[PDB]
């Protein structure tokens, strides 16, 4: 029988394809480790995938995966439990640690380049032509923490020149230094940029950038490490929905 | 066993239930107050299941199948063996999902992101009661829900469309379904675009967003977006299922004939309704 | 604040794309800028590429098009009222069975419907062939062909592979809003009840699987895109906090996860397998297999 031939080989391959599909997918994290650092005994069924190379543009090198795991910082936390399974407490401040939903990786430490080899982004105010098109323009509002107090004012926009999107604000604190914030953990209103993640005297401690004109990926990820990490380190610095309505 | 880089997001906090009762992991799977509710309630409707199978006489996965209680029960409740059983599996399933959507959310509090993925899951949810109790309240009767059965479920969809007659002339049902399609047609086309840039032809340098740009517009004269096309592929498959329960929480209720004359509105407008000639006049 | 829907839109000189290998003189000047559309993706429109092939695509698209049309303005009578209100029910129908394959069919008879599917043939098969060059042009992988070909199999299936194995044109689907819906119902009925077509079972699986797949994608990115999330390329090269966040999510969830890189390969084939699976259960139809119902019986 035709059909049943079909049937029973598409299985076949089925299996084989979701092999394939998982043994791809373990191009990282992978070998799993024990929650000390070294190799746990249990590696799975699906064996590692044999090495790739991605040639990476603008004399970036190359990218070799699976590869020895990158990560290497010191990790500010300690172990709960003898048995396996259990959280791991911060020793110190987690958001200045960057540890937690207030992690950030290792990456370079170089702005995201686009397809002409130049920075993908950058502020408004030196992006030739760029404008607001539509929508409340945020630059110049003031902005409020989850404490609702004043945490500064925008001075800019950031942006994703290739994707024409705005992807930071650039904030003025009280000392006179800036800040970036990132585009989708704010909210415009017609009077202010309302920030739920942070609190107003969080802002100075926002990672900052070494230009004044770029951001390197290895920034991004603190900048956008430390304000998510806002929503459980700075929950007690956040006022109630009713009293935000107020 | 955890990835590589996994150490510094184990981290205490998050739960919405029981503070840190419930807050660890078994292996990669995390717990947390949800992730027992789940438990309970998956292996409580497993065993309501197993049951229905002994008093069914079967123990073939192809054959189990517990149904609804009897239109005769109407709303109420009723025996185990004569749809009771159903009624409690169904209320078992609707926990556990609920519980997973809400485990969900305590693991989106822990790693900092957002709740897109329960907020998705919370629509599979909704057409699963919709199915199972909103259209049966609505109609009457705990018996128009279906049966858990992995045939027989399918014969109940084959009976409830062919009571309209083709279903296919469901109004709500043709949206529902170009959803369906356009969704796979984007997940394909997304996938692929990905591909292509990150695994350029041997021995060229990968490619950028702005191939993946240049690409699309060279092809169709539009590029939606790295952004744009996941807030497409959400859009497309939530809003498949949000017409999918639509077109059948209707069924039944306010729309009780064959489908196909329900478009009989369009062709009796006044100003064309009488013309000679075509297809209806 | 989701990002479902942007909250200001930024805009600035027009992006007329990589050049890499293509040939810009075939590149038309880009169109205007949608705010509306800016509020979910981007607002420019175009520019786009038109070669030789795809202006072939293009005329033989609207050929068929057009031929469709003028069948439906006949039907219609030539009357805008009568062809508005009757549109979803006019059909462009194939040859009768005693004409099997052959081209003899009087125009009325089958003849327009065998002109429309050999424009719709030139123009889906021109247009196969520009996803594959402009991909080339731009030095990327093929994947894009690939995965269309898949949507071309089931295509392919239903109005010229299987009609010709079965000797006969009639077994082709006609061209007509509900009159294609009606063919589809037909078809399961005279093969016995799809549903227990094993082929129409997976096709729905991954139909089923393709929407949750991509709800569960799409959701994750928008849920890390306040790390950079969607620009995956970047992350493929150089794996950030949202790449991480992304996988512990879902290895924390159901046991496992896939990479930046490798989700696009599980998504990519759960589509594709759609249309592959959906082909090979109407290839069998009524060619290995008169009633599933039956066939399901002895398997
Ligand atoms: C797959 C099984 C049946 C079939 C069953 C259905 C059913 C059932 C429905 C449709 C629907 C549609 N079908 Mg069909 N359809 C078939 C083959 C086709 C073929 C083809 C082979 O070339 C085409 C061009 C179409 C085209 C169409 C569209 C007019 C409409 C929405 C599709 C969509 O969202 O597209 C993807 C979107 C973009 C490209 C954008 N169908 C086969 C023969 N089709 C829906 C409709 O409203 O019909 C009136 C619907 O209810
Ligand atoms: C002869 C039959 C009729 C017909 C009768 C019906 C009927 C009757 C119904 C549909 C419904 C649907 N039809 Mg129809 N339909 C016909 C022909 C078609 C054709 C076609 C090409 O011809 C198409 C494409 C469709 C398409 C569709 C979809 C739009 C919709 C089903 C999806 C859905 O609701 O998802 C919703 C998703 C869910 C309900 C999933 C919920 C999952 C839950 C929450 C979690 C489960 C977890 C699991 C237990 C975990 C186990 C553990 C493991 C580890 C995983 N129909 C023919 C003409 N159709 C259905 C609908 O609209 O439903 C609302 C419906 O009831
Ligand atoms: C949506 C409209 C109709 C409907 C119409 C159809 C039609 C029509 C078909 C199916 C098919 C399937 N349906 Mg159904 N089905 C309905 C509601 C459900 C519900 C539910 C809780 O609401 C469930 C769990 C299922 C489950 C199933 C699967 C067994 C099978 C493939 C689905 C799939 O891959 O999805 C995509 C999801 C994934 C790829 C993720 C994996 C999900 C796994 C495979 C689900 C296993 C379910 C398990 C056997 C159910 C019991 C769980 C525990 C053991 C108790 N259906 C509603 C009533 N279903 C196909 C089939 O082959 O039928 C035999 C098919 O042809
Ligand atoms: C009463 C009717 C029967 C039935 C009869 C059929 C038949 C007959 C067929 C299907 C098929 C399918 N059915 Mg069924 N089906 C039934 C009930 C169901 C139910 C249900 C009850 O819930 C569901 C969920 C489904 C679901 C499905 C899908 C999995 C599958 C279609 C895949 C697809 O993406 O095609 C859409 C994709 C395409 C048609 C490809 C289009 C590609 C070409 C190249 C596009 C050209 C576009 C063009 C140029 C014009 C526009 C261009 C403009 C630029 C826009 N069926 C009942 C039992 N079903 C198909 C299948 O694969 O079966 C196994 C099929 O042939
Ligand atoms: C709403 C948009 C789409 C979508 C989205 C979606 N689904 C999701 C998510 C999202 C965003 C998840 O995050 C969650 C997930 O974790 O996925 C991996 C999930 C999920 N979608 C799933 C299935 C699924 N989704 C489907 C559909 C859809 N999911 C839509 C198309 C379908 C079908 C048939 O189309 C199925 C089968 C699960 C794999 C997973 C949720 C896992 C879960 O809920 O686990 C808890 C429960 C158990 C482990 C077992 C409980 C057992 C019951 C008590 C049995 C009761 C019987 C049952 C009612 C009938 C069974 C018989 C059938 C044959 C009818
Ligand atoms: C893998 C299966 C899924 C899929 C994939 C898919 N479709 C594709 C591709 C892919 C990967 C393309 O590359 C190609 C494209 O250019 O996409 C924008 C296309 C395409 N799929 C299209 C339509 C389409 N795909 C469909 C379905 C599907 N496509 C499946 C769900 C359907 C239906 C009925 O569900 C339709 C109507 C076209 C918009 C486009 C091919 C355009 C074309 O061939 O046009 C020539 C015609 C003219 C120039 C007329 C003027
Ligand atoms: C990141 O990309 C994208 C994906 O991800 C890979 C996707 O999946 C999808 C989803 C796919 C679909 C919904 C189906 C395919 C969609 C289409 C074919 C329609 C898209 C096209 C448009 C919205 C309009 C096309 C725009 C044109 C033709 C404008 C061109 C402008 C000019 C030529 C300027 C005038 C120049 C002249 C007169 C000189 C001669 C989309 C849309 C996408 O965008
Ligand atoms: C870029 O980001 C992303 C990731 O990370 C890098 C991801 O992992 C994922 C997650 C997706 C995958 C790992 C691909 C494979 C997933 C599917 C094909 C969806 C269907 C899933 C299943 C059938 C598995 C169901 C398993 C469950 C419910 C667990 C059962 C529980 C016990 C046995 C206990 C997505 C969406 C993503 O977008
Ligand atoms: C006849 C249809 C067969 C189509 C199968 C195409 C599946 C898409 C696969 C993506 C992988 C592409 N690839 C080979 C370059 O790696
Ligand atoms: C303007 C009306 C367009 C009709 C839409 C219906 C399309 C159904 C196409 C099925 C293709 C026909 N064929 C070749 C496979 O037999
Ligand atoms: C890569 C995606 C994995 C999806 C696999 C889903 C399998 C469910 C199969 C049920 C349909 C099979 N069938 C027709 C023979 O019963
Ligand atoms: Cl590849
Ligand atoms: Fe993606």
């Amino acid at each position: 029988d035709l059909a049943s031939l079909a049937i029973y080989s598409f299985w076949i391959f089925l299996a084989g394809l979701i092999y394939y599909l998982q043994t791809e997918n373990m191009r990282e994290g992978y070998p799993l480790e024990n929650e000390d650092g070294t190799p746990a005994a249990n590696q799975g069924p699906f064996p590692l995938p044999k090495p790739k190379t991605f040639i990476l543009p603008h004399g970036r090198g190359t990218l070799t995966v699976p590869g020895p795991e990158s990560e290497d910082r010191p990790i500010a936390l300690a172990r709960t439990a003898v048995s396996e399974g259990f959280p791991h407490a911060p020793t110190g401040d987690p958001m200045k640690d960057g540890v937690g939903p207030a992690s950030w990786v290792a990456r370079r430490d170089l702005p995201e380049l686009d397809g002409h080899g130049h920075n993908k982004i950058k502020p408004m105010k030196a992006a030739a032509g760029f404008h607001v098109s539509a929508g409340k323009n945020p630059i110049g509002l003031p902005v409020r923490g989850c404490d609702l107090e004043i945490a500064g004012k925008v001075v800019d926009i950031w942006v994703d020149i290739p994707e024409q999107m705005a992807r930071f604000l650039e904030v003025e604190l009280k000392d006179g230094s800036t800040r970036l914030l990132p585009m989708q953990m704010v909210k415009v209103q017609s009077n202010r940029v309302h920030v739920n993640a942070l609190s107003s005297d969080l802002f100075a401690g926002i990672p900052t950038i070494k230009s004044p004109t770029e951001v390197t990926l290895l920034e991004e990820d603190k900048i956008c490490g430390y304000v998510a990490g806002g929503l459980m380190y700075a929950a007690p610095k956040r006022k109630s929905v009713v009293a935000a309505m107020l | 066993a955890l990835l590589s880089f996994e150490r510094k997001y184990r981290v205490p906090g998050g739960t919405l239930v029981g503070g840190n009762l419930f807050d660890f992991w078994v292996g990669p799977f995390y717990v947390g107050f949800f992730g027992v509710a789940t438990f309970f309630f998956a292996a409580l409707g497993i065993i309501l299941i197993a049951w229905s199978a002994v008093l069914q006489g079967t123990w073939n996965p192809q054959l189990i199948s517990v149904y609804p209680p009897a239109l005769e029960y109407g709303l109420g409740g009723a025996p185990l063996a004569k749809g009771g059983l159903w009624q409690i599996i169904t209320i078992c399933a609707t926990g556990a999902f609920v519980s997973w959507a809400l485990r969900e959310v305590e693991i989106c509090r822990k790693l900092g992101i957002g709740y897109h993925i329960p907020f998705a899951f919370a629509f599979a949810i909704l057409a699963y009661l919709t199915l199972v109790l909103f259209r049966p309240v609505m109609m009457g009767a705990w018996g128009y829900a279906f049966p858990y059965g992995i045939w027989t479920h399918l014969d109940w969809v084959s009976n409830t469309g062919y009571t309209y007659g083709n279903f296919h002339y469901n109004p709500a049902h043709m949206i529902a379904i170009s959803f369906f399609f356009t969704n796979a047609l984007a997940l394909a086309l997304h996938g692929a675009l990905v591909l292509s840039a990150a695994n350029p032809e041997k021995g060229k340098e990968m490619r950028t967003p702005d191939h993946e740009d240049t690409f699309f517009r060279d092809l169709v004269g539009y590029s939606i977006g790295t952004l744009g096309i996941h807030r497409l592929g959400l859009l497309l498959s939530l809003s498949a299922v949000f017409f999918s329960a639509l077109c059948m929480i209707i069924t039944g209720t306010i729309w009780f004939d064959q489908w196909v004359d329900w478009w009989q509105w369009w062709v009796k407008l006044p100003w064309w309704a009488n013309i000679p000639g075509g297809i209806n006049g | 604040y989701q990002n479902i829907f942007s909250q200001v839109q930024v805009r600035g000189p027009a992006d007329l794309g990589m050049t890499e290998d293509v040939n810009l003189a075939n590149r038309s000047g880009v169109g205007p800028f949608s705010t509306l559309l800016g509020w979910f993706g981007n607002a420019q429109l175009g520019p786009i590429y038109l070669g030789s092939l795809g202006v072939l695509s293009l005329f033989s698209g609207l050929m068929w098009f057009f031929t469709i049309g003028i069948w439906f303005w006949y039907q219609a009578g030539w009357n805008p009222a009568v062809f508005l209100r009757d549109l979803f029910f006019f059909s462009l129908e194939p040859p009768a069975p005693e004409y099997g394959l052959s081209f003899a069919a009087p125009l009325k008879e089958g003849g327009l419907w065998l002109i429309a599917s050999f424009f719709m043939f030139v123009a889906v098969w021109s247009w196969w062939g520009r996803t594959y060059l402009r991909a080339q042009a731009l030095g990327m992988g093929k994947h894009t062909a690939w995965a269309f070909l898949s949507a071309i199999w089931l295509w392919m299936v239903l109005g010229f592979i299987r009609p010709i194995l079965m000797g006969s044109w009639s077994e082709a689907v006609p061209y007509g809003i509900f009159s294609h819906l009606d063919w589809t119902n037909n078809f399961s009925l005279v093969h016995g009840n799809l549903f227990y077509n094993p082929f129409h079972g997976l096709s729905i699986a991954f139909l089923y699987g393709s929407a949750l797949l991509f709800a569960m994608h799409g959701a994750t990115i928008l849920a890390v895109s306040r790390f950079g999330g969607e620009r995956e390329l970047e992350q493929i090269a150089d794996r950030g906090t949202a790449a991480e966040r992304a996988a512990l999510f879902w290895r924390w969830t159901m046991g496992f996860n896939a990479t930046m890189e490798g989700i696009h390969r599980w998504a990519i084939w759960m589509a594709v397998l759609v249309t592959l699976t959906g082909g090979i259960g109407i290839l069998l139809s009524g060619t290995v297999v008169d009633n599933w119902y039956v066939w399901g019986q002895n398997h």
